[PDB]
This record gives structure tokens, C-alpha cells and sequence, in this order.
């Protein structure tokens, strides 16, 4: 659903599912070839699954292919200071 | 304080393989992938291979396919290679670098010393 | 692969010169070069871990720009311990590139 779906909430206004009390396998979307971008910042995706945590948050929003750099920590630029901006201890995935 | 030691100093004659050990220290070795760079003065540094911890995903650059393999031990966090039939093109020096987080695409944030390979 | 191959064979400029650092890409891979510090006898050490960011310990002398095509990084002043290589990599795909390195000298 947060990854196929007719539309979704754009740049300005990113929307947060909070995904949690469930099992998930990472490698599944891993191992699919059509994902580009896998810049997974923390905990490694092969031991994503074993590691246990509190909660997986979740966010989808368009973004422009030279900006999508801009969703880092520690970076500037127009969607990064403006519309989302990403904490310098980040942790979790990003997809694009 | 972060630590990666090297031994250094390999020297092994030509057709035969040698053993290289990257100790990791000071950070996660679950969190943190592991990466390699060999360090050539002819035309700079050239990516060796990925390789995550406690498995066996394997993703070996199209430069070195082959000769090039990638082990890792949990215990000690050390990750190793021995490369076999070592030619006297191959006279340079190794580094395992750490990157900032443990998912491609990376910059390798932290390197360690560097093991130089030379043949005698 | 992407290939890095930069086009400053040798960068010779004095103490507090302003000078770029220019390091060319294969192809259009938007923003994803990243920056090193190679004293001779020494690891390569991060200077700029992006394009254009700023990560820890880093002097604020070292400041890059990304044109999407051209990466340059300006220098407003050069001190003794900048004397060392300057590399170039492209992290947008899994197969990393390496350039060959620039030599600075007084």
C-alpha cells in the first residue's frame, strides 16, 4: 500500500503510517529489481529482520530525481531546508 | 575513539595466495558493512567489494571478478581475503574501508591503516 | 560503471590562494560525489562526504558546489597539512569508482 498505490500525499505535506505489531522481511523488497536508490542509514537490512525495535514508521512523497539527494542528514538544498528535512542521527531506509 | 588495525607488510611470490585481516574496533560491526579499497599509485584508488557481517551476500566489482573473495568472522571482527595466484601487476596496498551507514550507496567515511602487497 | 576521471592532473597554487578542485563524471548521476584527503604516507581521510554538505572535523576552508556534471570544490585558503590527494567517487550505484587523484604542492 505505501508503495503501489493511485496517489499519494506529495513533498509538502508527507504523510506517516506508523507500521508496527507486525512481521516484516526486508530482503523481499531487497531483492526486487526496480528499486535504484537503497540509501538505508543505522541498522543493516540483512540483519534489518532479526533486529527488533519499537516501532517502523513509514512516509511516501514525490520528489524530483536531482533532489531526491536532498532527504539525507546533514544536507541543504531547496525540498531539504524547505519542505522535509531529515535528523542528523538518522535511522532507517530510504527507497527512490 | 575508533580503532582499524592492519597488519601489513604481505609479501607472497607470484601463483600463491595470501591471507589479509581487517580488525575492527571503537563502532558496530552488525550495524556497519564492510568495504574494500586497493590503493594502486598508477591510476589511483579502485573498489574492491561489498560484504555484510555474519553472512555470505556477495557483490564483487567487475574489475577484480574472481581473484577477489570476501569472508568475514564475527568473532574478533575481522574480515579477510585470500587472493590466489597473485601476479606482479597486483604490487600495491589494501585498505578496508568503513563506510558511514551499512546500505549502498555509501562514501566510506572512515579508513583504516593499509596492508601493502608487494611481490618479492 | 559510472567512471570518475578527473581533469586536474596537479594543482600547484600557494598559502590562501583561491582555487576549484574539478573532477568530471561519466555520465548525468545528479549529485552523489564525494570528496577525500590523501597525505602520502596516509589513508585517504573524508573531507567532504557529499557534493556540497560539511561533515565533522572538517576544516572550513574545504567547500564544494555540484553543477550535476562538473563537480568543483573551491579552496579559499591552502594550509600545510592540505598538502595531500584529492579524490573523487560516485555513490549512486553499487560498482564504485575511485578517481586517480590530485597531488598539492607549494
Amino acid at each position: 500500500e505505501v508503495f503501489n498505490a493511485t496517489r499519494f500525499a506529495s513533498v509538502y505535506a508527507w504523510n506517516r503510517k506508523r507500521i508496527s505489531n507486525c512481521v516484516a522481511d526486508y530482503s523481499v523488497l531487497y531483492n526486487s529489481a526496480s528499486f535504484s536508490t537503497f540509501k538505508c542509514y543505522g541498522v543493516s537490512p540483512t540483519k534489518l529482520n532479526d533486529l527488533c525495535f519499537t516501532n517502523v514508521y513509514a512516509d511516501s512523497f514525490v520528489i524530483r530525481g536531482d533532489e531526491v539527494r536532498q532527504i539525507a542528514p546533514g544536507q541543504t538544498g531547496k525540498i531539504a531546508d524547505y519542505n522535509y528535512k531529515l535528523p542528523d542521527d538518522f535511522t532507517g531506509c530510504v527507497i527512490a | 575513539q575508533v580503532q582499524l588495525q592492519q597488519p601489513g607488510a604481505e609479501l607472497v611470490l607470484p601463483g600463491a595466495s595470501v591471507k589479509l585481516s581487517c580488525k575492527a574496533s571503537g563502532y558496530t560491526f552488525t550495524n556497519y558493512w564492510m568495504h574494500w579499497v586497493k590503493q594502486r599509485p598508477g591510476h589511483g584508488l579502485e573498489w574492491i567489494g561489498e560484504i555484510d557481517p555474519f553472512d555470505t551476500y556477495i557483490k564483487i566489482n567487475q574489475k577484480f571478478k574472481g581473484k577477489s573473495t570476501l569472508t568475514v568472522d564475527t568473532s574478533s571482527s575481522t574480515a579477510y581475503m585470500q587472493l590466489s595466484s597473485l601476479t606482479s601487476e597486483d604490487s600495491a596496498v589494501y585498505y578496508c574501508a568503513r563506510p558511514d551507514s551499512s546500505g549502498y550507496p555509501v562514501y566510506f567515511d572512515y579508513w583504516g591503516q593499509g596492508t601493502t602487497l608487494t611481490v618479492s | 560503471d559510472i567512471v570518475m576521471t578527473q581533469s586536474h592532473k596537479f594543482m600547484s597554487t600557494s598559502v590562501g590562494d583561491r582555487v576549484s578542485i574539478t573532477c568530471k563524471a561519466s555520465q548525468d548521476v545528479g549529485t552523489y560525489i564525494a570528496w577525500y584527503q590523501q597525505k602520502p604516507g596516509q589513508s585517504p581521510k573524508l573531507l567532504i562526504y557529499w557534493a556540497s554538505t560539511r561533515h565533522t572535523g572538517v576544516p572550513d576552508r574545504f567547500t564544494g558546489s555540484g553543477s550535476g556534471t562538473n563537480y568543483t570544490l573551491t579552496i579559499s585558503s591552502v594550509q600545510a597539512e592540505d598538502l595531500a590527494l584529492y579524490h573523487c567517487q560516485q555513490h549512486y550505484s553499487t560498482p564504485y569508482t575511485f578517481g586517480g587523484g590530485t597531488k598539492l604542492e607549494i
